[PDB]
């Protein structure tokens, strides 16, 4: 029974992943994030510390962020003394978020913390974002009080008002207004505050997080985004960046000011138009297309090939070890399934069919 | 009895960090291990 | 360079830079909550 403890628990964990809906998500983020940095973080639940485990991993959430997001935008704020500060502006850069937390990782945590100030100045942050971007707060909390100069309750009417919408990962317990504020600002559904059991669960909260958030229907914010697709040059000697004026080797061609810029994807600094490659639009085709879920074949019916269709691995000879793909119904194995459904995003079968 | 009572500005503050620096690096200095037990 | 001896506008220069103003203000627009102080003060013969 233990291997079938193990087998019902993956299909219960495949029961969530079985309704996969083309939800439609915001691609283009604006995402704020504010870690806590106050005693409440000193204790040593969390091995070392709450600051450094949260720290180490809110390196690891920045690296995969921009990584499946790479037209998205990040701030990071950090709640100490009671007051928020203001540690690295929204920029679509990943190493300068990267070099603002390190810093951040030396200083110890005191005072109290306020969700108001952090939450107050994550509004003006995200003022300057375009009406089709998703502006989006992810809060690490970690304190059970809240400490704050004026009414949260008005604060969080005005993040409804301005469509903001705000994501809290607790440390200890539930906190009444936290609840609320996720409640509230995310139209009255209350699977955006989350309270982790271990390190473990810690890990693929940050994880989740990575994903875009699915849009409601009546929030509708449709328009075209004038973007622009440089040429890389090769060019014989240094030449001044347009966005640093610093000498660079290469860098790409802005197509509507011939400026050259040093990375991607960035605004142009001088028509402030966005850059992007065709890369990285590809990123996120897997976000509006979603490969549909497969299904366990029973073994009552016969099978097709006793080896995989993609890795030509045996298939242990109770439960059938296949699984098959409405689309092309061709059988996969077990490890098949994992790596085709995350890292791939496009079944095999279906491609190999002809139409 | 008597209260003594000290006010702290900005600058004193910055001097009382580096007061606990010098501080350490004397207690450091003086609790340096002998150079017999160091190999 | 761009303000004092070129001749730009100092209005049109901090259009584009209205984020670092907003940022900077808010550094020292806001203040710490209510909470009992004299409790916390300890006196700690002098
Ligand atoms: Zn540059
Ligand atoms: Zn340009
Ligand atoms: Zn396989
Ligand atoms: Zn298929």
């Amino acid at each position: 029974a233990s291997l079938v403890a193990s087998i019902v628990e993956a299909r219960k964990k495949r029961t969530a992943k079985k309704n996969i809906t083309p939800y439609q998500r915001g691609i283009i983020r604006s995402l704020i994030l504010t870690l806590d940095c106050s005693e409440a973080m000193l204790e040593k639940d969390l091995r070392p510390n709450r600051h450094a485990m949260i720290i180490q991993y809110a390196i690891d959430f920045v690296h995969e962020f921009f990584d499946q997001n790479p037209i998205s935008q990040m701030g990071i704020i950090i709640m100490r003394n009671g007051l928020a500060q203001l540690v690295s502006q929204v920029s679509g850069n990943p190493q300068d978020h990267i070099d603002a937390l390190k810093s951040i990782r030396k200083q110890e945590p005191k005072g109290n913390p306020s969700l108001q100030n952090a939450l107050e100045m994550a509004r003006g942050l995200l003022l300057p974002v375009p009406a089709h971007c998703t502006r989006e707060v992810l809060i690490v909390f970690g304190s059970l009080s809240t400490t704050d100069p004026g009414d949260i309750h008005q604060t969080i009417d005005s993040l409804v008002s301005e469509k903001i919408r705000v994501k809290v990962l607790g440390l200890s317990a539930q906190v009444a207004i936290c609840k609320e504020l996720c409640k509230a600002t995310n139209y009255g559904d209350e699977s955006f505050y989350k309270i982790l059991l271990d390190e473990t669960h810690l890990k693929e909260l940050f994880n989740e997080a990575v994903t875009p958030l699915p849009v409601n229907k009546i929030n509708k914010g449709f328009t075209l985004v004038k973007m622009g697709f440089p040429t890389r040059i090769f060019e014989d000697t240094p030449t001044f960046c347009s966005c640093h004026s610093k000498l660079v080797y290469g860098g790409y061609f802005c197509p509507n000011c011939h400026s050259k810029v040093c990375s991607l994807p960035t605004v142009c600094p001088c028509c402030d138009l966005m850059l992007i490659l065709s890369t990285h639009l590809a990123r996120s085709y897997h976000h509006l297309m979603p490969l549909k879920t497969f299904a366990e074949v029973p073994t009552t019916e016969k099978f097709r090939s006793e080896d995989c269709f993609s890795c030509q691995s045996r298939f242990p000879i109770l439960t059938s070890s296949r699984y098959r793909c409405e689309d092309c119904k061709q059988e996969f194995c077990v490890d098949c399934d994992v790596f085709i459904h995350e890292i791939l995003h496009n079944c095999p079968g279906c491609e190999s069919k002809p139409v | 009895a008597t209260l003594h009572i000290n006010i702290t500005t900005a600058s004193d503050e910055v001097a009382q960090r580096e007061l606990q620096e010098r501080q350490a690096e004397e207690k450091r200095k003086q609790n340096a291990v002998p150079e017999w037990h160091k190999q | 360079e761009t303000v004092i001896n070129a001749g730009l506008p100092p209005s049109e220069f901090w259009s584009t830079r209205i984020p670092l103003l907003r940022a900077f203000a808010l550094s020292t627009s806001q203040k710490v909550g209510p909470y009992n102080v004299l409790s916390t003060i300890k006196p700690v013969n002098k």
